[PDB]
Parts: structure tokens; C-alpha cells; sequence
């Protein structure tokens, strides 16, 4: 529930200001939208070991995340590497029952298969696991004098 | 919670269910909605072998799969790479036997047509065991620079 | 590197423990050496020093350390903030303390993040979708002076400019720095371990020229204080003693 | 044959048929996913009009360009080459009948079909890619009148091939900014804090805690619910709660208004930047397109800088390293030959060849290019690493 | 994100 | 409170959130008199020396 | 406050079926306790070298802690490298204090 303003000037930037003086930095970018996610890529420059640079990398933001919004803490900040071998790619189709609950049962009896394999670096699922929502009717709150806090 | 009971439940002004947290994207197959995986390869690892075994793993899954489910593989990588081992070894013998014919046609005999079989195989051992010893690998490139060579 | 790493990880253990304040401004892990490879003025006509020290935090300091060699670059100065000052005779005319106006400022100061009309899982028949954006946060000095300490029934609020004197300045008014005599601002170059001296001077020197351009109207840069100079005559010298060793032999 | 080997289009690899095409769709700004998907499942019943493909994968919600629900793309996947070794059946030739058909068909939005590159990293044909930024903090309004009169300078009196000049982001779309009043706000019990909570809490989502679901353990979130977060006379209509639990209309406090704002930001090295694409029209070296658009850019203020993105970055730094290297190794052969011979003079005559070669191979290449052309297809031949590779095989073995 | 797409085909 | 500052938020100062600090007057925090009466409060409000 | 079982299919499990293709990876193990805690030993082979190991397997924690218990990345999880025999054992004695 972020515009891309608030997201940049709030976390990009403050993100963005501290990565400066890692070893091998060659030029960095950052990218907001209004879908409230955003990234920063750090690109550098040949002969450095990823390895190192990832871990420079996070150690880097170890030291400002005390100053980003709670929500943003409570998500938490990612650190990955771009890099990729990519192999081939699965699909389950059902046609019968939901797309939460084809997801569920990937993620929760098939992904952890596939894991164990022989030559397998990482496997990737698209989409997004459960969750318990609740759906809050406002009418009803200001019927009984409640708040969403309550 | 009333003084005199009754209280007020969570059921009362909403509505509780099981669902998922962010309904942004949507994924479909040929018109019907589908999960999709992606699968790496690690670093120093056979792309061939690794599809052969997650091909059959699969197909020892899918017994117990829910009613109607199905999988599928609509894309994979590791068809190229055996598409050019192929056209390499095919180059390599129809190369052969051009030298062959070409010799016995020239020199007329059957003894000059095996040194050079004999002599080329082993130059290609010693570059594959140059290139192993330097930590490349074996990829399209390769293949397409022993067809020149 | 695997020190720093180490050193890292045995850091991170520790961080719970310390005060609140240390926390917030944060621990910060360095190394370099403790002498100066060079020093930059940035001296000017129409601007005051702190105005230059901000540009310099803002669009030189940054530029400047992540150059190939350089440790750490030290500002002596501070970057800008609006800073309060707060007159405890006045607290009592009205009764307040120094609580409540933190409290008031960190009440009236904070960002809102209110969403999307017309959301994703969305009822059928939906057409159109727009972002929702509120402000609700300061950034002026006669808007941190309409603050409110303390509405009362009368309807004569009380406000932040009538017991504090609110305006932009540095956040820290530690160290300063002159050249000659004439107040300029500068900032220390310190090499890393294993880097060389002349290639990092002469890619600052090179990427400062490259920066000049964009300055804004009335200030220059200098450095005075350079250590490569040294090195670079000493190796003339060596060389033309040893074409003089030559053709006496 | 060395005038013939100057005159080859450059490249760096050919475009493949790697089995499948890319499609990306692209609706008005505003626009809901109900469309979106209509308009997704236009265009796959449409793809099964071509006999060449074989399954179809669409992806709603998400694009290469951006995020949002009026942004969509699929990949079609196509039989194996065996089955469609035709003159039509090509990968190029399924991109452009997709394309075609899409225009004629699609009534809400815009679709294209395109081939990736073998490689992603080394791709032909990116053009210049340019990134704006402004040093002092100008603003968006005036970074944009910038570009686009960089782009007009670059265009009309330019050289790059006006069709190709134009901007790489996103347009804006209007918005819902509200102004609250702190003034009125504060002539009653209205404070500032129960403002935030309201607005946030009426339509956006809460992250609350988690639950054990069946041995692992997931989020608890909140959300308003759907028949309340649809129009935009559901905000207006969210009293305030007051000092004695009254209500405030929020129309005395706040005042909604439509508005035109940016849907999407960018940074480049710290500083805000738009990004931009262009060519060079024809028969113009890069270097050249490469200089004017730095005097076009200095011909601005002071304090809107350029900076070259992606593969544009390979090229600024001068490419004066294939001659020196070439020139090395034919100083090296030379001196091996005059060691071999034991003389200054025979190895220049065994030198003396290279030109054979080298013209052979150009006139090979170019007298390909010009057969094929003439049967109505395109020139697929040019200086690429091949062709290089090639070339030195060929030295190899007349020297 | 990177919704279905790999390095790169669905 | 009586002698040093305090960083409370943050505020958008032209593209960058820079810090806000409170601290008491010039004058009120220079001569060793000014601790001699810092006259901390009660549980029922009425301050003590 | 939590179970043996509760903590391996939500904190072990989670790292450990997630660290699989290290580079040199020979086998794996854990180990949960009633009283909330565990460990994931991770055993190379040999011909590798201890730093490069430590680095990926922090990278490969790192990129997955995102999703562990709040109260688990509120403690933190430690990496130790360090051998389980003992070399010496040297003993404090006296007579005029105690042992606290």
C-alpha cells in the first residue's frame, strides 16, 4: 500500500546511500512501482567473487535496518544474486480445484522432492502460499462502535 | 466483553477464511489455470542426467496425485546440448570417411587410410583433457570449435 | 575479508544489548588507514559554509568513495537539519515539558501509505482503478512553528513557535576547517589496505574535474595538501640518475 | 576485398529459433484485471489458430515493462523443428503472423510478438539506451520537459531514424491526492494520529501475526472488505473520529481531487533519472551518435547529466584493442618466421596472403547476402563473431 | 516477482 | 533533558529525509546554575528543588 | 515454548532441505530438543576449503531467513566451525574460596 514515492524516497533511497564503497561497485539502480515492491541491483565489475559480494552486501544492510518503517521490517529485506542456470520449468494443471490449493500441495509435498534431486541448485514456486484472511465489514464496526486497532 | 455477558465475537462484523496474501498474478495453461516451477541447474552439474532423473521422479510422484491433476514440461534446456553432442559425433564420422576415400582414391591403398584414423581421435582426447584441466566445461561453443578443429 | 566477516558475525550477537540510542544511530565497521592521503577545499564566494558542506555530503562525498583505492572520506562539517531550541522558561508560563514536544513532534510528522481504490480481489464488474496518496508530513520551517502542544477549550491553541525558536542548521557543530586563514570546507581522503597512492590521486583529481561542471554558480575546488607529488619527483630523479649512471659508464 | 570487408553490417550473434515466441499486451492506464484477462483469453483462443505452436502459457498481472493489472504476457511454445520444417513455419514468420492478427483482432489494448536473443546479456540491435538525471533536485514535472525536448532535438533535427527515438517508461495516470486541513483539524477535537489510522486501515491490507496451519506456520492479515474499498465516494464518506467519539464528515478536514501522477520512479547512481532509446538512422558510426548526443545533452543546463545503460556502457570506452592485439600477432608470426627461414626477407612474401583470405571470405559473404536478398528475404549475414572465427581458421591454414 | 518466466521461457 | 539534544524524526528536506533534533536554548545550558534548578516534579505535580 | 516436532518442520526442515547444492556437500543432519532448540550439522568433503564453505552457507541461511519464526530472527541463528574433541583440561583449586 505503498505509491512509488513514498516507496523510493522512504526505503530506496536510504537503502541505496549506504551501499557505497563495497569493493568492485561499478553503478547501482532502483525502481519503484505503485504494486508496493520494490529492488535495488548493484552491479560490479568482473574479476570480484559473487560470494563476497553478496555477503559484503548484506553486512552492508545490516546496519540500517533499524531506521526503515516497521512494516517493512516485519516483511523483511531480501539479498539475492541475479545469477541463473535455468533447467526447465514444471507445470500442474487441475481444472478441478482451485489455484491456493494446487499451490499448497506443491509447495508442500513436490517442491521438497524435487529439492533432493542429483544436479538440482534451486527450484523457484510462482505464486503465493495460504494465508488466514479476514474480510472486515465497516458498517458492522460502526454499528457497535469498534476500529480496525480494536 | 459486557459487564452482563453477551460479548461481541470476531464473527460478528467479518468474515473468516482460508486464502491466499496477495491475489496480483494469475498463471494459465492452454486456458486452464495452472502452478508453475522453475528449476536451476547447480554449478558442475550433467544437464542431461539431471532432466532424465526429475522426469522420473516425477512419473513415480504422480500416483498419488489428486483427482485431476496432471504435469507437464513444456520447455527444457537440456535438448540443445544433445542436439550438438549429436552433430558433432555425425560430423566426426562423415569427416572419417571423407579422409578415407579421399586417401585410397589418391594413394591407392588400403595400409595409409588407418593413420590418420588412428591419429585424430587422440588429438581430440588431449584437447578435451586440456579443456577439463582448465575448468571449462562442455557446452555448444565447444562443440562448434572441435567441428572446426 | 574473511576477518571482516568474522568480525561481522560476532558483532550481529551483540546488537540487542546495547542502549536504545547506540541502536538508532547504528554501529559502523571500517577499514583503512589513519592517515590523510589528500585533502579538497571547496571554498566560495556566495555561499555560507554550511550550505556547502550539505552540497558536498550530497553530490561530491558520494561520488568520491567509490572511486578504485579509496577507504574512507571524512567530512569536517555536518550534513543539515532542523534543529529546535527550546527556551525552559517558557515551559513553565505554560506548564509543559520537554516529553511533550517530542511527543508532539513525533505525532504530526509521520508518512501515510493509504492504498488503491478499487483493490485487486475486487467485486465483478469493476473498471477502473486509481492510487490514493495523503501527505500529512513537514518539511518547512513556519510548518514545524504551527505545531500544537496543547488545543484547550478556550480555542487559543499553543503552538511550537512560542516556546522554541525553530530553523535549518548542521546536525553536529563539532569540528572546522580553514585554509589561510578564511573559513572553507574540506574533506580527508584516506587510503585502503593494499592501494595505491598515485593511481587514487590521480582518479580523484580526474573525477573531481569531471564534477566541476555541474557546481553551482560561485564555488571552486583545490587541494592543497597532496601526498603523491613527493613520490612522483622522487622517481624523476631516480631515472635521471640512472641515465646519467649510463652514459658515464 | 578489403573495401568489400568494410562495408558489412556489425553484429555480435545471430538471432536463433529457439522454439518459442514472447508476447507482451499493454491496456489503457487505469485499467482494471477483469479486462486484462479478457483480453488474455482473446488472444490464446486466437493462438490456437497456428498450427505451428503447440502450448500456450499466459501470465496476467505482470510484464517485462512493468507490474499492474493492465500489464499481461505469455510465451507460446512451438512443435519440434521436425514438424514444421516449412518456408512459413519459422520462428520469425510465427512472430509476425502473431503479430498481424493480433492487431486486427485485440479491441482493447495493444499486443506484440517478438524473438528473444540467444543471450539476453549480448544482444543486437539495443540501440542507445540514455539515462537524464538532474543533479539538483529539480523535480519530475521539469525532468520530463527536459527529455522531451532532448528527444525533439534528437528526432526532428537529428540523425537516429525519428520512428525509433521515444521514451522507455510508463505515462502517468490520474490519482486521488487529498489535501488534509491541520488548521481545521485542530479548530476541533480532530487529531492528527487517528487521520493516519483511518486512512490507512479503510482500504489497505494489515499483516496481524501468524498461525500453525497443519505443522508450518503462515500469516494472519486483515483487510477491509471488498464492497467498501470500490468507488471513490467510499473515502470522502469516513468520519473522524473526534476528542468525544464524534464523527467528522472528513469533507470539512480533507478535499479529494483528481490528479495526474507518475506511476512509477527510477534512480541511476544516486541520482533521479528517465530512461530513453534511440538508433542511429543509417550509414553512421556509433561514435558519431555517441558524440552528438553529449553536445545535444551539454547544450542543457548545468545540472542535467547523461549516462550510458546497459550495452551502450561497452562501447564508450574505446574499442582500440582488436588493432593492437591484431597487430601484435602479426608481429609475432613474423618473427617466428624469420627465425625459421633465418632471414628479413621470405617472411613478408609467406605474409603476403592474408589478403587472399580475407577477401575471399567478405565476397563469399556478401555474394550470399545479395542471393538471398534477391529472393525477398532479408540480409541474415554480417560481421559477427562467426564470421572471426571463421576468418582466423581460414589464415590458419593458407599460412 | 519474475511471475512464471525463469532465465527465460514460461 | 535539562543539557543535551534528542533526535526525534525525520522531514523531506528537497529529495532526502534529514534528521530533527531538539535541544534547550543557547543560554539556558551555560553556566553550572542551570542544573541548581532543574526543580524535578511530584506524583501530585508540585515541583521539588 | 516449543516442541520437539514443531521445531524441525518449521525452523530445521526449512534450512536444511534449503541447503541442499552447496558445492562439496557430503551429508546432513539434526538434531531438535524439547526445550526449544536445535542445530543442522553440515559435513563436507574433504579437498575444500573451510572459508569458501562458510561463506556459501551463509549466503544460503541468509537468502532464506525471511520466512523463519519472528521470534527465531529476533534471537538470531549462529554459525560455529569448530572441532567436538578435546585437547587439554585445566583445573582451578583452592582452599579459601569457593567454586562460584
Amino acid at each position: 500500500g505503498a505509491s512509488a514515492q513514498v516507496m523510493e524516497g522512504s526505503v530506496l533511497s536510504v537503502i541505496e546511500r549506504n551501499m557505497n564503497g563495497v569493493e568492485g561497485l561499478d553503478y547501482m539502480s532502483t525502481s519503484a512501482d505503485s504494486s508496493g515492491s520494490g529492488s535495488v541491483s548493484l552491479t560490479f565489475t568482473p574479476d570480484t567473487d559473487e560470494n563476497l559480494a553478496q555477503v559484503e552486501v548484506q553486512n552492508k544492510l545490516s546496519e540500517v535496518l533499524s531506521t526503515l518503517p516497521a512494516t517493512v521490517q516485519q516483511y523483511g529485506v531480501t539479498v539475492s544474486k541475479a545469477r541463473s542456470n535455468f533447467l526447465m520449468i514444471v507445470m500442474l494443471s487441475s481444472d478441478v480445484q482451485s489455484t491456493e490449493e494446487m499451490n499448497d500441495y506443491a509447495q508442500r509435498n513436490v517442491v521438497p522432492e524435487l529439492q533432493r534431486i542429483e544436479g538440482v541448485g534451486q527450484v523457484r514456486l510462482f505464486g503465493a502460499q495460504r494465508a488466514m484472511r479476514i474480510w472486515v465489514d465497516p458498517k458492522k464496526l460502526q454499528n457497535y462502535n469498534l476500529s480496525f486497532a480494536d | 466483553a459486557n459487564t452482563d455477558g453477551s460479548n461481541i465475537y470476531l464473527k460478528d462484523v467479518a468474515k473468516v477464511g482460508l486464502g491466499m496474501e496477495d491475489y496480483s498474478s494469475s498463471t494459465r495453461l492452454n486456458g486452464v489455470n495452472t502452478t508453475g516451477m522453475a528449476v536451476m541447474l547447480s554449478n558442475s552439474g550433467n544437464a542431461m542426467a539431471t532432466a532424465k532423473a526429475v522426469k522420473e521422479r516425477l512419473a513415480v510422484l504422480e500416483k498419488y496425485f489428486p483427482q485431476g491433476m496432471s504435469w507437464k514440461t513444456p520447455y527444457d534446456t537440456s535438448k540443445f546440448v544433445e542436439i550438438s553432442i549429436e552433430k558433432v559425433i555425425h560430423t566426426l564420422i562423415e569427416a572419417m570417411v571423407l579422409v578415407f576415400v579421399v586417401m585410397y582414391l589418391f594413394l591407392q591403398n588400403i595400409r595409409y587410410t588407418l593413420i590418420p584414423t588412428i591419429v585424430v581421435p587422440i588429438s581430440l582426447l588431449g584437447g578435451f583433457a586440456f579443456i577439463s584441466y582448465m575448468g571449462m566445461s562442455i557446452n555448444v561453443l565447444t562443440m562448434f570449435a572441435m567441428i572446426l578443429v | 575479508n574473511l576477518a571482516q566477516v568474522e568480525v561481522q558475525n560476532k558483532l550481529s550477537e551483540v546488537l540487542s544489548t546495547l542502549p536504545a540510542t547506540v541502536q538508532q544511530y547504528g554501529v559502523t565497521v571500517s577499514k583503512a588507514r589513519s592517515n590523510f592521503l589528500m585533502i579538497v577545499m571547496l571554498s566560495s564566494d556566495v555561499q555560507s559554509t554550511e550550505e556547502m558542506n550539505d552540497y558536498a555530503q550530497r553530490n561530491v562525498v558520494p561520488e568520491l568513495q567509490r572511486i578504485e583505492g579509496v577507504g574512507q572520506v571524512r567530512l569536517f562539517g555536518a550534513q543539515r537539519a532542523m534543529r529546535i531550541w527550546v527556551d525552559p522558561k517558557k515551559l513553565q508560563n505554560y506548564n509543559l515539558s520537554f516529553a511533550d514536544v517530542g511527543s508532539a513532534l513525533s505525532a504530526q510528522n509521520i508518512q501515510i501509505s493509504a492504498g488503491s481504490i478499487g483493490s485487486l480481489p475486487a467485486v465483478r464488474g469493476q473498471t477502473v482503478t486509481a492510487t490514493v496518496t495523503a501527505q500529512g508530513q513537514l518539511g518547512t520551517a513556519e510548518e514545524f512553528g504551527n505545531v500544537i502542544l496543547r488545543a484547550n477549550t478556550d480555542g487559543s491553541n499553543i503552538y511550537l513557535k512560542d516556546v522554541a525558536k525553530v530553523g535549518l542548521g548542521m546536525e553536529d557543530y563539532s569540528s572546522s576547517t580553514r585554509l589561510n586563514g578564511v573559513n572553507t570546507t574540506g574533506m580527508a581522503v584516506m587510503l585502503s589496505n593494499s592501494g595505491n597512492a598515485m593511481a587514487t590521486a590521480k582518479a580523484v583529481k580526474e573525477r573531481l574535474a569531471v564534477l566541476e561542471k555541474y557546481f553551482p554558480q560561485g564555488m571552486s575546488w583545490k587541494t592543497p595538501y597532496d601526498t603523491s607529488k613527493f613520490v612522483e619527483i622522487s622517481i624523476e630523479k631516480v631515472i635521471h640518475t640512472l641515465i646519467e649512471a649510463m652514459v658515464l659508464v | 576485398g578489403v573495401f568489400l570487408f568494410m562495408r558489412l553490417p556489425t553484429s555480435f550473434l545471430p538471432t536463433e529459433d529457439q522454439g518459442f515466441v514472447m508476447v507482451s499486451v499493454q491496456l489503457p492506464a487505469g485499467a482494471t484485471k477483469e479486462r486484462t484477462d479478457a483480453t488474455l483469453a482473446q488472444v490464446t483462443q486466437l493462438a490456437k489458430s497456428i498450427p505451428e505452436i503447440e502450448n500456450i502459457i499466459t501470465v496476467s498481472g505482470f510484464s517485462f515493462s512493468g507490474s499492474g493489472q493492465n500489464m499481461a504476457m505469455g510465451f507460446a511454445i512451438l512443435k519440434d523443428w521436425n514438424e514444421r520444417t516449412a518456408s512459413g513455419s519459422d520462428a520469425v514468420a510465427v512472430a509476425g503472423k502473431l503479430t498481424g492478427m493480433m492487431m486486427g483482432t485485440l479491441k482493447d489494448g495493444f499486443g506484440i510478438a517478438v524473438v528473444p536473443p540467444p543471450i539476453l546479456e549480448l544482444g543486437n540491435g539495443s540501440g542507445l539506451s540514455i539515462n537524464l538525471q538532474d543533479r539538483n533536485n529539480t523535480g519530475h514535472t521539469a525532468l520530463l520537459a527536459k527529455r522531451n525536448e532532448l528527444i525533439q532535438k534528437m528526432r526532428a533535427s537529428g540523425l537516429f531514424d525519428p520512428s525509433t527515438v521515444r521514451a522507455g517508461g510508463l505515462e502517468d495516470s490520474p490519482q486521488l491526492k487529498i489535501d488534509i486541513n491541520r488548521a481545521a483539524a485542530a479548530a476541533q477535537g480532530v487529531s492528527f494520529a487517528d487521520i493516519r489510522t483511518a486512512l490507512a486501515s479503510a482500504l489497505s491490507s494489515s499483516y496481524v501475526s501468524d498461525f500453525p496451519n497443519q505443522g508450518r506456520l503462515q500469516r494472519v492479515m486483515v483487510q477491509a472488505d471488498g464492497d467498501a474499498r470500490m468507488q471513490p465516494a467510499d473515502i470522502l464518506n469516513l468520519t473522524v473520529p473526534n476528542s468525544s467519539g464524534i464523527a467528522v464528515p472528513l469533507s470539512s478536514i480533507a478535499t479529494v481531487s483528481w490528479q495526474m501522477g507518475t506511476e512509477q520512479s527510477v534512480r541511476f547512481n544516486g541520482y533521479p533519472a528517465m530512461e530513453l532509446s534511440g538508433s542511429p538512422a543509417t550509414g553512421v558510426s556509433t561514435g558519431q551518435a555517441m558524440e552528438a548526443v553529449q553536445k545535444m545533452v551539454d547544450e542543457l543546463g548545468s545540472g542535467y547529466s547523461l549516462e550510458w545503460g546497459g550495452q551502450s556502457r561497452e562501447e564508450a570506452k574505446g574499442g582500440s584493442q582488436t588493432i593492437a592485439l591484431y597487430a601484435l600477432a602479426a608481429v609475432a608470426v613474423f618473427l617466428v618466421l624469420a627465425a625459421l627461414y633465418e632471414s628479413w626477407s621470405i617472411p613478408l612474401a609467406v605474409l603476403l596472403v592474408m589478403p587472399l583470405g580475407l577477401a575471399g571470405a567478405a565476397a563469399g559473404v556478401t555474394g550470399r547476402n545479395l542471393f538471398e536478398g534477391l529472393l525477398g528475404s532479408v540480409p541474415s549475414f554480417a560481421n559477427d563473431i562467426y564470421f572471426q572465427v571463421g576468418f582466423v581458421t581460414v589464415m590458419g591454414l593458407s599460412a | 516477482a519474475t511471475a512464471a518466466a525463469x532465465l527465460a521461457a514460461t
